[PDB]
């Protein structure tokens, strides 16, 4: 069972993408939070949305959520850890589920930077599940972010000589006796051919390896061979990523961050995919 | 693995996947890279390596992620679509 | 020098009232021209539901949400049509048959235009009051989609040897009796080296210039200079024109027709053209 | 004499797009001194007629230019053609 399209994001972009394809008799489903999007219940008063002036962020959140459970569009309450271009559909990975749908849109709104990774990725880690028979005997070092990557780090334990946990999140860490964990701020990594050694405020560590495992990932990560410059997805006046099929709306293409452009960006996006499914 | 070895000095590019069965991307690529075989047969030849079955293999040319795409001249490693694949054995050769 | 705008916004549709909102918002003196009723296609419409927050929602309920924001905000709409906009580097002068109005910055939110057979092709060939000295003794054609063209007709008859009028509109034409009344649709203009002859449905025309006298001006003429693509205003990401200074949004950009379009890239283009005012 | 020997813009006064291009003009020559001269078409016709100017704000070199165009636009074609 593949969607005609699938939605990145429940936010303005999200949503004003969804209407549009859904008028046009495509099947559609939207991954998100139950709540729309965290800025739009959060905003005080919103002057510059054209037609509600002085609406409250939480009451234009209303709004919204009324014209897509009118329209009968459901939000799918799942987070996308991975999305998959495989040339004419996309594969989309969650840990509750897997879907494929035959056009994505994406409309993440911000992420998280990353601290000198990209100059050895190569010789760095992003899915920690996939490398860790590589590192036997070695050492390792986890960032984690959130509780999934604690008990990565756990796993990593059983094969490395050395692991390392750094948490970026204040709780109580459910992790086995030989993990080490280490309470401080990472700042940079460094190696001379490979990854050697981290650095952090008040402490350096000295490794083969270093896993990133990140809660909120960027996009270039969440889609592989996604084409981001400056931070944000390129994309062309049609809302075109460098993947073929594969859009970009709201917060994510990276220009004023506002509703109107928001939904804009999403409108356009789809109905450019519907297009697409046509000729 | 010898015949692998006979077929790295001959020629043509030569492209190894480095999969492992548990990695979920590496499964990802292996349709991806049958795909690219069947639409090129003569700019390049495509073997795949099951990282799990020849832990020499990897070792020897530093592989740093279980699923990772290897033609000396370049290095691809996670997963990537067919577009960038193709396009970047185009200039590469 | 006098009473120059920040910024100037060329029409009253959602992407002209989307920009001339965002440019209040930012301390920017704006003037917005356009029809005291906005858009006729938003009070035509019968209703939206690919508008976010608004489901279906008549066009005409649409609109008054519209004026509302306006004038909560103290936008005041300038009842005027714009016949032309002069880039002269660090401003825009703004021709109206009214007055003369100067801006920093314009923005150009005019929908549709009349199309134009075999025109460009001899443009130069064959602004009648501009070049009406030119063609003394010569044969003229007129084109009038406007009253105007009436008056500017009998004008170029005095000086003309001949001057034909081409009505486009049934109405009780006011003309001289030198001029001659030519009902039929103008079909091709053609010429080897200069215009010769305008060429009508069942009539053909031997004429020296051609003049075409419009009463929805192109964008192309609006703005002399305006690079035009594929009949819709070039932008880049920014909603940048051509020109340095000029941006434009709505359905004159091109792309899909749209409500929720026009006021995203009315507010990109504001935005930005505050951005520019800014830095300075 | 001298234009004569060295061999434009045309303009006219009740032409207000020939007006607007007459000070781009003269913008255009103290910006760029190195790599311009002003016609009245009322008062020369003959050489407007000679050289056939068919609209009267018309920019001429080996190149025309008819109609009002911007600062940017006419430099432009100016350093093309050099
Ligand atoms: C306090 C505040 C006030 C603001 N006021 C205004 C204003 O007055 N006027 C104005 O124009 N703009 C305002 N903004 C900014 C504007 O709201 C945002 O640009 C706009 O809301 C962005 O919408 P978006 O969907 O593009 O991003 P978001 O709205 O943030 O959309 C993000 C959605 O995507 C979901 N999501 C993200 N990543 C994933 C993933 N990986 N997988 C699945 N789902 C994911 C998120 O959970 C969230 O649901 C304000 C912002 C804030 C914080
Ligand atoms: C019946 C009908 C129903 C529609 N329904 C929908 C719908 O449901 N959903 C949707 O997304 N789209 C719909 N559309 C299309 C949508 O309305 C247009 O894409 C949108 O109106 C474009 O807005 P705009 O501001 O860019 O331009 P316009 O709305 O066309 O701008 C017109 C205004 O600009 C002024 N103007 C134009 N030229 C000049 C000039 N030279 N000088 C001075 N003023 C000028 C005019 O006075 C006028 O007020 C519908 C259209 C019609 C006719």
């Amino acid at each position: 069972e593949r969607y005609d399209i699938a939605i990145i994001g429940s936010g303005p972009a999200g949503l004003a993408s969804a209407i549009n394809a859904k008028t046009r008799n495509k099947s559609v489903i939207v991954f998100g939070s139950s709540d729309l999007s965290k800025k739009l219940t959060l905003a005080p008063v919103i002057n510059n949305y054209l037609g509600f002036y002085g609406i409250r962020g939480a009451e234009l959140q209303e709004k919204f959520k009324e014209h897509i459970d009118n329209m009968g569009i459901q939000i799918e309450n799942v987070k996308v850890n991975n999305i998959y271009a495989m040339g004419e559909y996309f594969s989309i990975m969650t840990s509750k589920d897997t879907y494929e749908a035959s056009k994505v849109i994406l409309a993440m709104g911000m992420e998280h930077t990353k601290p000198l990774k990209g100059e050895d990725k190569f010789l760095v880690g992003y899915s920690a599940t996939c490398d860790a028979p590589l590192y036997k005997g070695k050492i390792v070092t986890i960032v984690g972010y959130n509780k999934e990557a604690e008990s990565e780090a756990n796993y990593l334990a059983e094969l490395a000589s050395k692991v390392y946990y750094v948490p970026r999140y204040k709780d109580e860490y459910q992790l086995v006796s030989a993990v080490e964990i280490v309470k401080d701020v990472p700042v940079e990594i460094v190696g001379d051919k490979k990854v050697e050694k981290l650095k952090l405020k008040s402490r350096e560590l000295e490794t083969d390896g270093v896993f990133v495992l990140k809660d909120s990932a960027p996009p270039e990560q969440l889609v592989p061979g996604l084409y981001v410059e400056d931070g944000h997805i390129k994309v062309n006046r049609k809302m075109e990523t460098n993947i073929d099929g594969c859009y970009a709306a709201g917060d994510c293409t990276g220009k004023p961050y506002q509703y109107m452009k928001a939904v804009g960006e999403g409108q356009v996006a789809a109905l450019n995919a519907v297009e697409k499914l046509y000729t | 693995e010898s015949i692998f070895d006979e077929e790295i000095k001959t020629s043509e590019p030569v492209i190894v996947d480095f999969w492992a069965p548990w990695c979920g991307p590496s499964k990802m690529l292996g349709p991806i890279i049958d795909e690219l075989s069947e639409d090129l047969d003569g700019k390049a030849k495509f073997t795949k390596v099951n990282v799990d079955e020849n832990p020499g293999i990897a070792s020897k040319f530093g592989i740093a992620s279980i699923p990772t795409v290897m033609i000396p001249v370049e290095t691809l490693v996670g997963f990537r679509p067919k577009q960038s694949i193709t396009a970047s054995i185009e200039k590469h050769m």
